[PDB]
RNA sequence: AAGUGUUUAAGGGCGCAUGGUGGAUGCCUUGGCACUGGGAGCCGAUGAAGGACGUAGGAGGCUGCGAUAAGCCUCGGGG
RNA sequence: GGUGAAAAGUACCCCGGGAGGGGAGUGAAAGAGUACCUGAAACCGUGCGCUUACAAUCCGUCAGAGCCCUCGACGUGUCG
RNA sequence: GAGUGAGAAUGCAGGCAUGAGUAGCGAUUAGGCAAGUGAGAACCUUGCCCGCCGAAAGACCAAGGGUUCCUGGGCCAGGCCAGUCCGCCCAGGGUGAGUCGGGACCUAAGGCGAGGCCGACAGGCGUAGUCGAUGGACAACGGGUUGAUAUUCCCGUACC
RNA sequence: CAGACCACGGGAUUGAUAGACCAGACCUGGAAGCCUAGUAAUAGGUGCAGGGAACUGGCACUAACCGGCCGAAAACUUAC
């Protein structure tokens, strides 16, 4: 079969695509966590 | 009206219905005849309709001073208790629910003269 | 002995071999043994065909006895206490208990014994 | 195929009710001096023992 | 001689009694909503906003606080 | 979200492996027992009364036989 | 003065019924007996026997999970049944490196990129650089030990 | 040999119901051991052997139990 499922968790790939470095890197990421810092969310970011 | 004794075997983890299966086996006859049946009965839910009733009796026997030879099942009858709700996953990522019921099993056993 | 008639004991007839195999070595050993009454139905004439063999004491016997039961011990048990034991009792060597069933599936038990009182 | 209609109380109750448990037939065994009731199918095993009456 | 004739409930219905489940109703509230009148209208490289990890004698959460860690100092209030 | 005014949160004994109960006690009240204010309906029982196994039923409505209780003429069961 | 009237909106939420004590209880191996434990055992323990895999269904590394590991307890939730058992619940304990795999050593693709160039702003690229292993360089092997760690601890003998 | 779960036969042995056992039938086809012949594969004798099931007879040896549940009349009218 191919039952490969659409998630591959991968922790360095999670934090490079998703990471809070990477967010601040641009204003839209930026942005995100600021939204998220205004919403009150505990995990701003991967 | 004739001296009784109460028991009430409340949450246990069993279908009213299955309960009352062998209730229904067990009412309207003497105590040591519903725990003869009781002990001979195949469906597992015998075991606390048993010991609901024979609870009942040591009630009678014992807070009430009443004879255990002249008891009798004089009303039982299992009422349904709280249902958990758990999930069962079925084909296509659909939930189900499965009813995980409890009964609460009441006896009360009279003290009649034969 | 006869077949069964129906679906065979263990789920196939190489698994309801093995099981009369078992089933006879440990009613052997031990005497009696507590099984599900269908086995002890299903053994009953297996293990009295076994003590059979036993009670005509040769090496054929023997042999013909090694073909279903595989342990030397129990073998050996057979034709020097059990055979000896059933010379003089012409069949009905073994006796079915109907006792009371499991907890778990409610299945018929029944204890099946060698016959003693001889 | 999957029922059309709701099934009323009285027919629901009436096919229910055949889900019935059936008492078993007990005989007196004497065991320990002690006359207890077991089916007539394990009396012998009562007798030998082979019953646990607790 | 023929005819008449109540009498059962495996189960069901209706009703009454008595329970269970459930959490509606009523009465509430620790919490919200909309405003009123004032204060302050900025914080941050003297490291902000916000956090991670720690911190009490004992496990965790919230709170407080940072290796001086539910806390240290001074000045006031209160008993 | 809600026990109770107050945990006074049921000592002790009994059945039970426990759970859960029955006495006992606390409480104004456990018809307040940490599943807790009141406790509706749906839904699920148990008991009693009538009815129902020759019957074709939008399940009711109009007649309506037969089967229990509220006042009395009368003195006692047949009327209203 | 109205958040003032529900039976319909394949309406919304919560609780329940109907099907229903019905289907199913998840492969293509398979369990049996004796004894034990326990209130309770087809399912747990032990001893046999039988059967299954055996280029694995055995033993490891990596990713991923994150304590699930071990010891002692628990059995009302979960386990498609029961359960005394458990990857479940609770407490405590447990992970030892100069050499193993990484960093402190390198760089590939690629990322970011002081300045810079370009672009109304936002920003797009990018040099120098600096990251970036999946690769390069780089010194340790046998045996023993614990309930749980072992080229890590210990023993013996090695190498930076 | 009746069967999805019913009912039919036997049985509380006053019994052949099933199993076993003993025979027969039938199916396979010449068992094991031993001996003999072949340097051996193997062949021959023991020997219609051995093994075995359903069919048929015997045979209470094993199990059909030292057992529990159900299971009887309201009457009245009308000729001899």
């Amino acid at each position: 079969a191919k039952g490969k499922r659409t998630f591959q968790p991968n922790n360095r790939r999670r934090a490079r695509v998703h990471g809070f470095r990477l967010r601040m890197r641009t204003r839209a990421g930026r942005a995100i966590v600021a939204n998220r810092r205004s919403k009150g969310r505990r995990a701003l970011t991967a | 009206e004739f001296p009784s004794a109460t028991a009430k075997a409340r949450y246990v983890r069993v279908s009213a219905t299955k309960a009352r299966r062998v209730i229904d086996l067990v009412r309207g006859k003497s105590v040591e005849e519903a725990l003869d049946i009781l002990r001979w009965a195949p469906q597992a839910a015998s075991e606390p309709v048993a010991k609901v009733i024979a609870s009942a009796a040591a009630n009678a026997q014992n807070n009430e001073g009443l004879d255990p030879s002249t008891l009798v099942v004089a009303t039982v009858y299992a009422d349904e208790g709280p249902t958990a709700k758990r999930i069962r996953p079925r084909a296509q990522g659909r939930a189900f629910r499965i009813r995980k019921r409890t009964s609460h099993i009441t006896v009360i056993v009279e003290s009649r003269p034969p | 002995p006869k077949p069964t008639k129906g679906p065979r004991l263990g789920g196939s007839s190489s698994h309801q071999s093995a099981l009369l195999a078992n089933l006879a070595t440990s009613l052997f050993e031990h005497g009696r043994i507590k099984t599900t009454e269908p086995k002890a139905r299903a053994l009953r004439p297996y293990a009295e065909k076994l003590i059979t063999h036993a009670k005509k004491g040769a090496l054929h016997n023997r042999r013909e006895v090694m073909k279903k039961i595989r342990d030397k011990d129990v073998v050996h048990t057979l034709f020097a206490e059990i055979g000896p034991f059933y010379a003089d009792r012409n069949g009905g060597y073994t006796r079915i208990i109907k006792v009371e069933n499991r907890k778990g599936d409610n299945a018929p038990m029944a204890v099946i014994e060698l016959v003693r009182e001889k | 195929a999957v029922p059309k209609r709701r099934m009323s109380r009285a027919n629901t109750r009436s096919r229910r009710a055949q889900w019935k448990a059936e008492a078993p037939g007990l005989v007196t065994v004497s065991v320990a001096g002690q006359q207890r009731k077991v089916p007539r199918r394990l009396l012998k095993a009562a007798r030998l023992g082979l019953v646990d009456l607790d």
